[PDB]
């Protein structure tokens, strides 16, 4: 083997190694190869046909100017074959013959010149089509796609399409039935004749980064006349050229066109009026992604629109919202700092402002959100929540989430106490002093304790978790504790994953413990632990895991019992084989004492 | 003993500590309903202090789980928004302040709260109150 | 004595005992005497004779009705004397005879009727004087006043005063030279004589909670032209009545006074336009405390404002500035949750944004306040402030102050780094985990650290105070160190107070503070210190105190030279007396082996 | 050795890695000024990997005193701002992105920079780059 192989057997990584065919010591029965980057310069018939048993072929960068006849003669399970690079010019009728499972040929940068030219009428399983960055000039769908039933994208982006035509496109209006996704990004299209589009139905259309004159994209656009689209994907980039000046007058053309998804991608002007277009109403999921957008002041009431993201977008201010229809808001990774204020929204039911410096001073009111169908809020790596309301109409919540949000005066009162059915609750890494004993009470229903970064008062465990008796996972790592209370975990009779590594313990005791019937892990690892006093016949006959590892267990005599126990079930514990002890001698496993 | 009112869902019910019987007269209009009120509390008495600097500790007991001690202050020497704020020892205090509470939920059950006036200057209790609310 | 004592000899605490007269067994040569609440029923004459050093008499709540004529007879030395609460209602001549250098009386709620029924025309050396809550119906002021020329503050409030006349304030007219703070406050003011106030020259005067018709408070604010007032203290109270419609006519009549310190306090509707009065424009420091502002938009620039505060109010945005002659502003306590916003302030010297949730996200630029002239900036206890620039513009500034402020990318890079003359440093207990050991650069002149709550790498003391060498001041308390690297302290040749208290340290080592020749002390309580490594002649012969409390110094004859050294040189050392070991036997301070 | 430019205040020089050889190139119009700038950078290189989720590991030193690791997300996948977020392994990138940073103050000295590329979704580096920059 002059290549290098990944795993035993399979999956033989050839990459970039000075070859002029394909090694013959290849084991077969393998389902990966990568001869890339390898200079190869011909293909040569049954060079594959020992493989029988390849799914993944890629030949990329090699040199491959031709192909023989019976090149892929004995592939009978090549689900995907990459090309890309080869300067392939012509493909010669007969081509990918032997292949009868194909369903992703990408054939991207090989000096391709025509659709037509293109012997793949017989690959009747080819899911993906990817022919971009190939010196097309023309968009016409040739007539043999209506063999290629299971086909649904098709990529010819960075060509030299120029115009449209209605001759174009007419294999879809014969075919009322085909579920394509087109895509032609970087075209510098400046035509389309007028009646192009008519009776056609998409699922899927990009036009990033084709017009460069607000004149002709109004012209072109207007030309979209009948188009009914499932998802239309607009914008620009950033390292081309684009429009200088955007008005909504552009989105002419736009109003008599059946959009269900208008997606905006980055633009480089942008004006706050684009969104207040009257011929956005009937839009069913706006959607905006690096728009530099200011202020979004007021949209009118019959707009239809029942969703509403907002990603990476600049804003100097909370959005004012009155949508009686939407629902399913998310304003992400805002690029600035910005404080909450009071929206209504009759038909929200899921929120989610995260990753933004939301500080949300106010907290939980109904009075904040105008919804009694939330179902999914979410408040993570905000700057800082500040409680002071029960979360008073909000009593359908079902999943609740801090994550690294400064959340204050949490303490101080019983907060979540009307929350009788919420299931994911997360308030890891908010920095909270728990020195109050009623702090989770009401969440009858809870399912997932997440807290990590959280002190306690007297680093000492205190009694939080009555009423909490459907708990299934609970997690305490990190917190810096040096002991548990006594009574603590006396009725978590589900709990079935404990998590305590990377505390402060000095000891552990079996008095606790022993109500946890559906236990089955009890990390403990890292947290500094030297003996287990406490009769030991009373950890659960459930536990599956014990992880005991960069402890101090001492074995230096110290409870002769334990350290017998330790070497003795030890088909659970976790890593038994580097158990060092930490008195004089260090670097053992076993006490001399049995039974 | 010293005074209570019944609400519509509250018992509200308070009498003199035991280390302090200095004394005060207070009451309320109307009595406190812990489902959001909106009124006056009424004081008479007569400082056994400066006033200048007041403020309070408050040890509260949920169904008999303390919560942390609680410190507001009422009276700061600069501008404050109180009239009695500039009393003194002997000078009869006879007041009514306005107040409102609405939005919290406040569990079943019995609380108490041990309310100590101070003198921040000089760090005497200037009077101790014993309270009582019962919500059911 | 059936009364309490407070210091021995002096300081004789009796209030409130079932007295009839003064106790004859108190000491004499006390300074402070309290008989308050004693039902004492008339004073009698030399009754205080033996008394010749007291100078702080208290008689409040006694029931005192009379007053015999030599009763102060023996007291030469009294200062103050308090007599509030008894009802004396006739005060005949010849009262306040012996007392010879008083210099506060304090005649509160005494059922007093007019000022000149008031024998007190000898008291020559009457600095204040408070007869508030005493029946009195007129302002006139006697003119036995002529007398008493160190009288600086008159005490008027919640009398029956009801009009003002221009027979009154005659001996302000014909004494341009006196000093006079006068107070009226709750006074129910109605009608103010024309030509009242002319040629008159007060020091202060309060009106707060005296008028409840805006007509009435126009009419009768009208009437004070003339006036020349240092500062005026107006606004209502909390548990008063008060007017209801507040407009700036009704600041109409203040335009003709010469006002120079205008104070703004509670007021119960606001209309923020109040401080958009064109005839405010030459008052010389404006302020507000307690008033219900909600947008300070934009003020004229012609005002000539120097200073401006805004205490306790509350606030929905950060106010919009751009006086040009305003110096040391200062927002604090604000009720609001409000983010930065750039000003321009070309002469500010002094900034005070403490105790408010501003939350600053951009920072230290000059583009944020136009000011090359800051020297005191304060951010502390705010939200959340976010490092992202180096002070580029503000080389002045000689005080900073982060203490209880999110402080992020502090570490990221060297902050601080154009601070070239900055001399009291405070970053404590904002979370700081300091990594990187260029975060101190550039303060070449601090003279200050202050940082607790702030963590390290490797919980160890990296070499963070190179080029610091004028520290003098250094704390570390409450930080979790575990150890201290090897070179910290080697050039902080002026440091006097190096503070470790609280930490996690586990021995001490005599090879740091070898160079520390100015140390003073050496604080390192509470961070349990078992012996001390290294050569112990080597701790700088200046140290004057050694915190070693706390600690779990054992006394097994572990390093017995230092055991020996503990009890010798402990005329330095804090509490030496009460010095357990932790070793069994406990309960020692001494070892057997000495030398 | 592989490129370098000299501005009015900055010297910045590159290399290739060690334990990566694989080529690329790089430049930007104009030479950086430390005291700010405003500008463009070309870049010309052949994928070694999808590009779809690319991101950086920088390992920064100022006069040997390392900085923390930064990671700098360029490409995650959804809706990129950048057309290159699209290229494939095998097919030539050729690009020019635009850039402008000012209001930072630099130390003078002597920087390093070791700028590794990782295509996120397989965790293989992509290229690794020697940089250093002389501030005078
Ligand atoms: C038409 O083809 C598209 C292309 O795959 C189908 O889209 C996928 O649908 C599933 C289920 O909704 C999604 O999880 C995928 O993300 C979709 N792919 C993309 C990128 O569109 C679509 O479902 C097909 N149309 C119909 C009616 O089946
Ligand atoms: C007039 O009398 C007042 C009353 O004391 C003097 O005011 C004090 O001045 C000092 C020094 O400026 C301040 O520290 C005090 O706070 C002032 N007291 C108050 C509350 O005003 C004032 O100085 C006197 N006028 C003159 C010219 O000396
Ligand atoms: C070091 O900082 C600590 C803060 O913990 C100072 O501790 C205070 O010490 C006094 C006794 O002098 C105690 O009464 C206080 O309670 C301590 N503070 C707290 C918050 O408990 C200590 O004084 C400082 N060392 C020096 C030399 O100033
Ligand atoms: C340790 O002892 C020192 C010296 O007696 C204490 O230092 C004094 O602390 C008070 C309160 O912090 C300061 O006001 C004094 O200025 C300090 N004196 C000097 C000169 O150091 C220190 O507080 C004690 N520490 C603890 C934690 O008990
Ligand atoms: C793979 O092939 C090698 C050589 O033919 C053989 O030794 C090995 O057992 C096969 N299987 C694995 C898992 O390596
Ligand atoms: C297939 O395997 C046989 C035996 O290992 C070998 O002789 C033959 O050359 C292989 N096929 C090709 C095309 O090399
Ligand atoms: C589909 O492939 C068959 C080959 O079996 C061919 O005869 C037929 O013409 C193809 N369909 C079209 C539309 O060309
Ligand atoms: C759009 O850009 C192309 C590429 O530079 C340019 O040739 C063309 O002239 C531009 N459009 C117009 C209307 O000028
Ligand atoms: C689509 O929106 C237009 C206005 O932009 C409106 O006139 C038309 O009725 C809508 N189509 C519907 C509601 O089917
Ligand atoms: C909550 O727990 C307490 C015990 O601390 C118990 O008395 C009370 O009945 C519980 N409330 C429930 C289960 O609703
Ligand atoms: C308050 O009253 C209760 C009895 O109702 C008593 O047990 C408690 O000790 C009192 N609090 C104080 C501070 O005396
Ligand atoms: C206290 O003042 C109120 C008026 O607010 C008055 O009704 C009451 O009588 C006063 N108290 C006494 C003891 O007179
Ligand atoms: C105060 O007086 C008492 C009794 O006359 C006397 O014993 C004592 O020495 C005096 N001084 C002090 C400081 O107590
Ligand atoms: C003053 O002291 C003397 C001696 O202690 C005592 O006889 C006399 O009564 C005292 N004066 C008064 C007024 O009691
Ligand atoms: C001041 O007191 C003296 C007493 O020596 C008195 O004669 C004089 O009349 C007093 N002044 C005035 C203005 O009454
Ligand atoms: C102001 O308040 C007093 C006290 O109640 C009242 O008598 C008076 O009528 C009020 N002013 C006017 C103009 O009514
Ligand atoms: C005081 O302000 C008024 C306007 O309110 C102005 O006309 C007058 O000149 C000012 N006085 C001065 C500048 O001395
Ligand atoms: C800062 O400290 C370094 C040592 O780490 C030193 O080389 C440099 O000269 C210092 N800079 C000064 C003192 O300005
Ligand atoms: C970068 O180059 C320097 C020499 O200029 C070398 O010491 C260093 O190891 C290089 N970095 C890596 C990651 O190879
Ligand atoms: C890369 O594109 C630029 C245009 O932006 C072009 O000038 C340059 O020649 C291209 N690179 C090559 C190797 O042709």
């Amino acid at each position: 083997n002059p290549c290098i192989e990944v795993v035993p057997n399979i999956t033989y990584q050839c990459m970039d190694q000075k070859l002029s065919k394909v090694p013959d010591d290849i084991p077969s029965s393998t389902k990966n190869i990568d001869l890339s980057f390898n200079p190869l310069k011909i293909l040569k018939s049954y060079s594959f046909s020992n493989f029988s048993e390849l799914q993944w072929l890629d030949l990329s960068r090699c040199e491959i100017e031709t192909i023989e006849d019976k090149a892929w003669h004995g592939l009978h399970h090549l689900s995907n074959l990459i090309l890309t690079g080869n300067p392939i010019q012509s493909f010669s009728p007969g081509s990918f013959s032997g292949l009868t499972s194909l369903e992703n040929l990408v054939a991207v940068e090989t000096k391709l010149a025509s659709l037509e030219s293109f012997p793949i009428g017989q690959l009747i399983t080819l899911k993906k089509l990817n022919v971009a960055h190939n010196f097309i000039h023309s968009c016409k769908l040739p007539a043999y796609f209506s063999n290629l039933t299971n086909l649904v994208h098709v990529d010819l982006s960075y060509n030299y399409i120029q115009t449209i035509t209605v001759n174009d496109l007419q294999f879809l209006r014969e075919n009322p039935q085909v579920n394509l996704s087109l895509d032609m990004s970087l075209n510098p299209i400046d035509f389309i004749q007028d009646q192009a589009f008519q009776g056609i139905k998409l699922h899927e259309l990009t036009l990033r980064g084709n017009f460069n004159s607000s004149n002709i994209m109004k012209t072109c656009l207007q030309n979209l006349a009948g188009l009914h689209v499932h998802r239309l994907i607009l914008g620009e980039f950033k390292d081309e050229r684009n429009l200088e000046i955007f008005e909504p007058s552009i989105m002419e053309g736009l109003c008599d066109v059946t959009i269900d998804e208008f997606r905006l991608t980055y633009t480089n002007d942008f004006s706050d009026d684009i969104v207040k277009f009257h011929c956005l109403a009937n839009v069913s999921a706006m959607s905006l992604a690096g728009v530099s957008i200011k202020y979004l002041e007021d949209v009118p009431k019959h707009f239809k629109w029942q969703s509403l993201s907002i990603i990476r977008c600049q804003l100097k201010q909370f959005p004012t919202l009155d949508l009686p229809f939407l629902k399913s808001l998310t304003l992400t990774m805002n690029k600035g700092s910005i404080s909450f204020k009071k929206v209504a929204l009759p038909s929200l039911s899921y929120l989610d402002l995260s990753r933004n410096a939301l500080s949300f001073s106010g907290c939980c009111s109904y009075s904040d959100l105008g919804t009694n169908s939330l179902r999914h809020l979410d408040l993570s790596f905000n700057g800082a929540i500040i409680m002071s309301a029960n979360f008073m109409g909000l009593e359908e919540l079902q999943h609740l989430d801090f994550q690294h949000s400064t959340l204050k005066r949490v303490t101080e009162f019983s907060a979540f106490l009307s929350l009788e059915k919420l299931l994911y609750l997360d308030i890891s890494y908010t920095n909270t002093k728990i020195d109050f004993d009623g702090i989770f009470l009401g969440l009858t229903s809870l399912n997932t304790l997440k807290m990590a970064g959280n002190s306690f008062k007297d680093n000492t465990l205190s009694n939080v978790f009555a009423n909490t008796t459907n708990l299934t996972f609970l997690d305490l790592s990190k917190c810096q504790l040096e002991q548990i209370s006594w009574g603590v975990f006396d009725t978590l009779h589900r709990l079935q994953l404990l998590n305590m590594s990377h505390n402060n313990l000095l000891f552990l005791d079996s008095s606790h413990y022993n109500q946890l019937y559906s236990l089955s892990t009890l990390d403990c690892s890292f947290n500094r632990i030297e003996t287990s006093k406490g009769i030991l016949q009373h950890f659960p006959k459930s536990l599956a895991f014990f992880n005991l590892t960069n402890n101090s267990v001492a074995c230096i005599c110290e409870h002769q019992k334990f350290l017998q126990w330790v070497k003795e079930q030890k088909q659970f514990l976790v890593n038994v084989e580097q158990m060092t002890c930490a008195t004089p001698v260090e670097m053992n496993t076993s006490l001399v004492l049995d039974f | 003993q010293q005074w209570f009112c019944n609400s519509s869902d509250a018992i509200i019910s308070y009498s003199y500590c035991d280390h302090l019987k200095f004394p005060i007269s207070i009451s309320s209009e109307p009595c406190i309903r812990l489902r959001g009120t909106n009124g006056f509390v009424h004081v008479e008495f007569i400082p056994r202090g400066n006033l200048k600097y007041l403020y309070f500790n408050l040890f509260i007991s949920v169904n008999s789980i303390e919560l942390p001690k609680r410190k507001e202050v009422l009276c700061h020497g600069h501008d404050d928004d109180y009239s009695f704020c500039r009393a003194l020892k002997g000078e009869t205090v006879n007041t009514s302040i306005p107040f409102s509470f609405e939005g919290i939920l406040f569990p079943k059950g019995h609380y108490r709260c041990v309310a100590e006036a101070i003198a921040g200057d000089t760090e005497e209790k200037l009077f101790c109150l014993n309270f009582t609310i019962i919500h059911r």
